[PDB]
RNA sequence: UUCUGUCUCGUGCCUGGUGUA
């Protein structure tokens, strides 16, 4: 039940971008965005 | 389009480049004296090949302008440094003038396949087929010309304790034994990034492509993959472990709907590093996904030296199993001695000897080819001051029985590259 | 005439001396992917029965069940237990396993021995491991080579491969009636060092080397030296390796030609003249002359006397026992093998300087027209022949002087007299002098107008002006002769690139 | 992809015998001891200790394939003393040697610190 | 089937304390792809615990 | 009144073991006591060595004639 | 990229010595005396600090994708 | 036939290394004891890392690897902990592991050095070697980067992964002078004297000794800081003694199992 | 003396470039 948070490019500020939305940052209008790290379990052997 | 190169001018048997220029040039940080002033003062000149047929060229002033019985006595130019005849990949080779020329050519070819940090902004680039070492190192023995190649800042390889010995038969026929314990410690560990690009489109009046988690109740043509790994976005999340036939981008094209998703290439097995979403020239949604994969060096990986010594890892032994010196030094890579005699890569041996002096003296050794002030005997005299056999050999103890092996093994730091 | 085939795999090849010469170490993933249809039959129904239960997931499992009506049941989907049942007429496509016959190829399939058949042995780490001696047939070094594995899919085909193309059946080639597989590369150096007259082993070391003979009958030979301490000779252990009762006479590489004439004919001072009688080594040192791929070699006799199986074992034993002793002896190469004691360097320098003076005198004679044109040749051609003769004499004499200065422990000599890798010319070039660099058979041409480089003066026919490299690879090459060495070496690369397309056609 | 997990050099599977003895057929009084999941750390000491036994005619070991976790020690003794007991004793007292070493090292350590 | 695609932790045997997602599951054994290693091992389902 | 060679060519031996093994895999009766091996190739080989394989080799000659040779009539090489 | 935690050949910890080595080099120590000060006697360990290039300092020049 | 009588003599004992000499022991026993020092000596090392959040320039596996290689003070807990695979508890517990936590965020303007001082531990006896000198640099962080992770250190030994190797360098050596000619020098006078050479500067190598076994095995066991260097040697001896006791058990059973 | 599970092998191609043995 997440609105699908993305990280802006030149801003680095979390924006909520739903499907059928143009990828534009809420501020400055930059078009490059990155998905935030997963919430799933991340475990490594440290080997 | 005329290819030409700079040369020093010689008016009588004397260079036009006097100490005042070197002194001003040495200060070029404070005062901005530079190459332009050297050219403008008429000390340097760009000679072209067609013009070079009529210039009489010395190689080094300090010997070819004095005389015993005059050879030329009318030089017009002088080489800056004869090592400037090499290119970019050919000038990272230490002691190339001690190697058979095909070996130099093969190293020039392989120097473009050696992994390392290929650029400092590699975490920003969504490049296809990117490889970066965990711990690349500056070579212990360098040419003076690799400073301009900036190889010291973006190197591709690791200095490894190479023991050129026929050990237990797997370091055989161009292969190399590696130290499993060294690998565990990250020796030659690299990460491989693969990038997947995908864009949505208006296929037509009737058909449209969109990123969505495919669902079997609506999508036909689905496969056995776990689409649930995708979030509602339809794009895999950064930090999620993926494997062969896993869906990466859930694209669906309406007809109810056909599953037109893009899947990870078969047998890749990586972890999603980052996912970027944007718009292309056409203003449609477009996303580049980069998947990282840690590649621990295993058996069959091709490792090469800076002298043309390509070889696959034949087997990996634990440190308990590797041969060891009077102290706990085991080789990181054991290379077959039969690689040297026919290929005559003596520059390899000279590197393995000077790297030893470099690691003991605490200075990066100089292996510029036409030095004439750096010969094997002087290196050996240096090496014997540090309590070593002057030729680089050592008394190795067999790792399996602990008994000394009757032949003293040639061993020393050598800059090895991972292809 | 050429198709793409199912049931085929390709991987980087890597060495493995512990495999029999007729074995290939396939990785686990390939063995788990490729399948062999085995007909269900009472002799094996239970073995396959449980094998089928294992399914596609576990490695020693199966992938499909083909019913007699052709209905294939896919085991990758864990079907209902009723479908897993198999009866006499069905086929189980089990995974590849140890002992399965495979036919192994390298793509430049130049001759019949490029597609020899091997028995599979599954091993970890993703590579096709193969015995060292099989390198020569495939011409497949391990610097990154890849080879194709084809799995036969029927008994009638496996049988045909096993009885026609199996590796030991391919030891001798009809091309030249000699063997094509021999003791080669490292183990030839080790066996030369091992079969010297002065190699002695304790009870503790022999009782460990005999552990690696498969065909050993288990009785330790009476040691050639009993007192003051039990000592076995290298040749004594090596006699245990030679199969059956072979009888041949071969000569070691360093055998003096004038030894068979004088005294000490049957008792050689230098331990040359290999003599194997009644399956025992009586004298001599082994090298490529007696263990290599040559007519009349010891392995050739073993194949012609014994079957192809006993010779298969003879190969594996030589490799395992000699490589096990190489952990004690050890072998290397380094800078100490290139240094020439500073006495031979004086001879090298004097010879090169005298040769340069001779070339200068020939040039003076030519410039003064005192040089008479020899028959057939022109004046300029006779001059070039004269200079090439002088410089060839210089290079050869300096190399020969280098040979005699090398100590018996020199590792270049150990690798040259064994025949494993290298030639005396490589020692000459590394230690004494590199020599003349030729392009298309002539000295370096006047690329510029009447000279080879801007560093030389016009019309300079001297040694270093036309390509004669007077330094050794240890002393380094002057920049002009560095570039000339590059020009000379470029010819080898060009010929390699163009020859392949002409010869393949 | 085909990397064996490192534990396979020492962890016992289902069914694996730690040691398996088989009589050797080619000679009297000779057995083959096959240790599973072991290497040269155990092979060199047992081989050498077997050689101190004046009743041991032959003693040595091999690792049939280095990527196979199996080693083979072979022992053959005089007919009046089975290889089994030769092995047993050479370990019976090898354990004593290591205990004797433990005791002697422990005292040498306590003697070095403030001594 | 039932727990395919769930995140499981291995609680017994040589792979103890390993995290992986399930890619196949039978009545007795399941195939777990390990998060750390580039491998997909077959393990007995009684050795697995579900973390989600 | 046969003229071909009385020895079994390596090809004949190979194709005989191949075909006979396949017949054994299809459980045609085996001509010799199985001590308990189950690989059809090993059984076919045992038969051959005992000379009990029930196959005759029809050797075609270039002119068009042929000569039937029982596997028990000619001599095995290996 | 970052100084290795342990020397690849022997295993001596050298990850805690890069900053110290930089400080010694900030003083006029020759890298050979610097290495002796840090207690690196074997050439395998000395190779770690002599050949290490700290690229993480370059990677930190980029603003993070917070 | 029976056991020989070994001796020991410690010549130097520091908190970093031990130099000792073993007499009256076999060549194999002295090398097997060396091998145990490298491979078969248990220590505590991080073998499980749950990365909650990582935004540093170093990747998740990079961080994990580096954490795995950090030496932990394993002196009393390691001989008491149960191997994780052998432990009956689900997941981890104090009986089979030492929990570690590292939650770090850089907010100050200057770059943060994430050393091993940030690795908090659930136990006071098992910590990175920081007791009493700089710390192992794990990451460098810019303003706004963070690293939050949970880790567990398991009891393991160097045969499985190099992380569990307690030694920095083991200098095994015997017969300094070439009395047994176990190694043959092409030119014996080009070779520097060993540290233990009971030889004057005149002669090169000791005269050949035909009847002579190797004794007086010189060791220099250097620790990585995990185990005290003398405890590494004691841990080898107890572990090898156990290996032989257990092997004799399995052997004796296999004899009766006929 | 109300029912209801019903899902099982989808796929571009040409051309050019670089690289491996
Ligand atoms: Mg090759
Ligand atoms: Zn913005
Ligand atoms: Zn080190
Ligand atoms: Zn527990």
């Amino acid at each position: 039940q997440q609105p699908m948070i993305y990280i802006c490019g030149e801003c680095h500020t979390e924006n909520e971008i739903k499907s059928r939305d143009p990828i534009r940052c809420r501020e400055c209008g930059y078009r490059i965005m990155y998905k935030k790290r997963t919430k799933r379990l991340v475990v490594f052997d440290a080997r | 389009g005329r290819i030409c190169r700079p040369l020093l001018i010689v008016e009588k048997q004397k260079l036009l480049l006097k100490k005042r220029h070197i002194d001003q040039l040495k200060e070029r940080e404070y005062n901005n004296y530079s190459w332009q002033d050297l050219v403008a003062s008429g000390v340097v000149e760009y000679i072209d090949t067609l013009e070079e047929e009529t210039v009489m060229l010395a190689m080094t002033p300090d010997d070819l302008q004095e005389k015993e019985v005059a050879y030329c006595s009318t030089y017009t130019h002088c080489e800056i440094h004869p090592s400037m005849i090499l290119g970019v990949c050919a000038s990272i080779i230490p002691f190339p003038d001690h190697n058979q020329s095909p070996r130099n050519t093969y190293q020039s070819a392989m120097g473009k396949q050696a992994m390392g940090v290929y650029i400092t902004n590699f975490h920003v680039r969504m490049d296809t087929l990117a490889h970066v070492l965990y711990y690349p190192q500056k070579p212990l023995v360098t040419t003076r010309s690799m400073e301009y190649l900036r190889f010291r800042e973006l190197p591709a390889g690791i200095n490894s304790i190479v023991a050129i010995a026929s050990y237990t038969g797997y370091n055989q026929e161009d292969s190399v034994i590696m130290n499993r314990s060294a690998v565990d410690r990250g020796f030659f560990r690299s990460v491989f990034y693969r990038s997947y690009k995908e864009q949505e489109s208006k296929k037509g009046f009737d058909q449209e492509e969109v990123f969505e988690k495919p669902t079997r109740e609506t999508c036909q043509g689905m496969r056995h993959a776990i689409y649930d790994k995708l979030d509602d976005d339809g794009l895999i999340a950064p930090g999620v472990r993926v494997s062969g036939d896993d869906v990466i981008i859930g694209k669906t094209v309406t007809l109810t709907k056909r599953d037109c998703s893009t899947f990870l290439r078969t047998s890749e097995t990586g972890i999603v590093d980052q996912v970027m979403v944007t718009l292309n020239q056409e203003g449609y949604k477009f996303c580049k996904i980069r998947v990282r994969s840690v590649r621990i060096p295993q058996i069959g990986d091709k490792f090469a030296s800076r002298h043309g010594q390509k070889g696959t890892c034949g087997i990996q032994y634990r440190q308990e199993d590797m041969p060891f010196t009077c102290e706990g030094i085991t080789p990181d890579i054991i290379i077959n001695p039969h690689a040297i005699p026919s290929r005559m890569t003596i520059g390899h041996l000279i590197e393995c000897l000077q790297g030893k002096v470099s690691a003991n003296k605490g200075e990066i050794g100089d292996a510029t080819p036409f030095n004439d002030a750096v010969n094997v005997q002087k290196i050996s005299n240096l090496l014997s001051d540090y309590g070593y056999h002057l030729r680089g050999n050592e008394v190795l103890y067999n790792g399996f029985t602990g008994r000394k092996i009757t032949s003293q093994i040639f061993i020393g730091p050598t800059y090895y590259q991972r292809l | 005439m050429g198709k793409r085939v199912d049931f085929s795999a390709r991987t980087v090849i890597t060495p493995d001396p512990n495999l029999s010469i007729d074995q290939v170490g396939v990785p686990r993933s390939i063995a788990a992917n490729m399948t062999f249809a085995e007909i269900v039959t009472p002799f094996n129904i239970d073995r396959l029965q449980e094998l089928v239960r294992r399914g596609n997931s576990q490695y020693p499992g199966a992938k499909y069940i083909i019913r007699d009506n052709g209905d294939r049941i896919d085991l990758r989907f864990h079907p209902k237990p009723s479908d897993l049942h198999l009866q006499t007429g069905y086929k189980v496509e089990r995974h590849m396993c140890d002992g399965d016959i495979v036919i192994f190829n390298r793509q430049p399939t130049l001759h019949k021995m490029s597609m020899m058949g091997h028995r599979v042995r599954i091993l970890p780490w993703s590579t096709f491991r193969l015995n060292l001696s099989v390198t020569t047939p495939y011409n497949a070094d391990f610097d990154g080579d890849e080879m194709n594995l084809h799995l036969p899919q029927s008994l009638e085909t496996r049988a045909e491969i096993q009885e026609l193309a199996m590796v030991p059946r391919m030891i001798v080639t009809p091309q030249s009636n000699r063997p094509v597989m021999g003791i080669v590369q490292d183990t030839l150096t080790a066996v030369r060092k091992f079969t010297k007259r002065d190699v002695f082993l304790e009870r503790g070391e022999v009782m460990n080397l005999l552990m690696f003979l498969s065909t050993w009958d288990g009785k330790v030979p009476q040691p050639a030296i009993l007192k003051p301490r039990p000592l076995w000779t290298g040749k004594q252990i090596f006699s245990l390796i030679i199969p059956g009762h072979i009888n041949c006479i071969r000569t070691h590489s360093t055998h003096p030609d004038d030894e068979d004439s004088g005294p000490y004919k049957h008792i050689s001072p230098g331990d040359t003249k290999v003599v194997v009688e009644n399956g025992e080594l009586i004298m001599g040192i082994l090298c490529k002359k007696s263990l290599g791929t040559s007519a009349g070699s010891l392995v050739h006799i073993s194949y012609l006397e014994m079957g192809h199986d006993i010779t298969r074992l003879f190969y594996s034993n030589i490799q395992t026992v000699i490589n096990n002793w190489l952990l004690i002896e050890g072998h290397t190469i380094g800078i100490g093998d290139s240094i020439a004691d500073s006495k031979t360097y004086q001879d090298i320098q004097n010879t090169i300087k005298k040769a340069k003076q001779d070339v200068i005198e020939v040039i003076e004679k030519a410039h003064n027209n005192e040089l008479e044109p020899t028959p057939g040749n022109t004046l300029r051609q006779t001059f070039e022949n004269q200079v090439n003769r002088i410089l060839n004499d210089a290079r050869d004499k300096t190399g020969s002087s280098a040979q005699k200065s090398l100590s018996e422990y020199n590792n270049f000599k150990s690798m040259v007299v064994s025949g494993a890798k290298g030639s005396k010319i490589n020692i000459s070039q590394v230690i004494a002098v590199v020599g003349q660099q030729n392009v298309e058979g002539k000295r370096i041409p006047f690329g510029f107008k009447h000279r080879t480089l801007p560093h030389f003066i016009k019309d300079d026919y001297g040694p270093e002006s036309r390509g004669f490299v007077e330094n050794s690879y240890l002393a380094g090459l002057t920049p002009t002769e560095f570039f000339f060495h590059a020009m000379g070496g470029r010819e080898g690369l060009i010929d390699t690139a163009v020859k392949t397309a002409e010869t393949g056609y | 992809m085909n990397a064996p997990p490192a534990f396979e050099s020492f962890l016992l599977f289902e069914g694996e015998k730690k040691i398996t003895i088989n009589k050797d057929t080619k000679v009297p009084n000779a057995c083959l001891f096959t240790i599973n999941k072991e290497d040269h750390t155990l092979g060199n000491i047992i081989k050498s200790q077997l050689l101190k036994d004046p009743q041991v005619l032959f003693a040595g070991y091999k690792v049939p394939h280095p990527l196979e976790h199996k080693i083979i020690i072979r022992v053959q003794t005089t007919p009046d003393y089975s290889p089994q007991e030769a092995f047993t004793n050479a370990i019976t007292d090898l354990i004593s040697e290591l205990s004797l070493l433990e005791e002697r090292f422990r005292v040498a350590i306590k003697d070095k610190q403030e001594g | 089937n039932e727990l395919i695609g769930q995140t499981v932790r291995i609680s017994q045997g040589p792979y103890k304390g390993y995290i992986g997602v399930v890619k196949d599951a039978t009545e007795s054994t399941a195939r777990v792809e390990l998060h750390s290693t580039c491998q997909t091992i077959s393990v007995d389902r009684q050795r697995l615990t579900t973390v989600g | 009144k046969r003229i071909t060679t009385p020895y079994m060519t390596k090809y004949e031996r190979a194709r005989v073991l191949g075909t006979r093994a396949l017949q054994i895999a299809m459980c045609a009766p085996v001509m010799v006591e199985l001590e308990g091996e189950t690989d059809p190739l090993l059984i076919a080989m045992k038969e051959l060595k005992a000379r009990k394989i029930p196959i005759i080799i029809r050797r075609y000659l270039p002119d068009g004639s042929y000569e039937d040779w029982g596997v028990d009539e000619l001599i095995i090489s290996d | 990229m970052i100084i290795p935690v342990r020397c690849f050949t022997c295993g001596k910890i050298v990850g805690n010595k890069w900053e110290a080595y930089l400080g010694l080099l900030q003083a006029e120590y020759t890298e050979g005396d610097a290495l002796d000060a840090l207690g690196l006697k074997r050439y395998c360990c000395r190779r770690m600090l002599l050949a290490h290039v700290d690229l993480i300092e370059k990677l930190l020049n980029y603003a993070p994708l917070e | 036939p029976y056991a020989n009588q070994p001796t020991v003599r410690i010549t130097e004992l520091t908190d970093e290394n031990v130099k000792f000499i073993i007499e009256n022991t076999d060549l194999a026993v002295a090398n097997s004891i060396r091998r145990v020092f490298i491979a078969e000596v248990p220590i505590i090392a991080i073998d499980w890392v749950q990365i909650d959040a990582n935004s540093s320039v170093l990747h998740d596996e990079f961080i994990a690897h580096r954490l795995g290689l950090i030496p932990l003070t394993s002196d009393d807990i390691v001989d008491k902990l149960q191997y994780s695979r052998d432990c009956t508890c689900e997941e981890f517990c104090p009986e089979c592991s030492v929990e570690f936590t590292l939650d770090v965020r850089c907010n100050e303007d200057q770059t943060r050095h994430v050393t091993s001082r940030d690795l908090i531990s659930n136990s006071p006896r098992v910590i990175p070697v920081t007791s009493r000198q700089d710390d192992i640099l794990i990451v460098k962080l810019r303003k706004g980067q963070e690293l939050r992770l949970r880790a567990y250190a398991k009891k393991g030994f160097g045969k499985e992964h190099a992380k569990w190797n307690p030694t920095a360098g083991v200098a095994f050596e015997y017969d300094p002078d070439n009395a047994l000619r176990h190694t043959v020098y092409p030119k014996p006078e080009e070779w520097p004297k060993s540290e233990y050479s009971e030889l004057d500067e005149d002669e090169s190598q000791a005269p050949y000794d035909p009847n002579g076994k190797p004794e007086r095995f010189y060791y220099n066991v250097e620790s990585c800081g995990s185990l005290r260097p003398e405890t590494i040697v004691l841990s080898a001896l107890s572990g090898l003694k156990k290996k032989l006791s257990d092997l004799q058990t399995q052997l004796s059973h296999e004899i009766q199992s006929d």
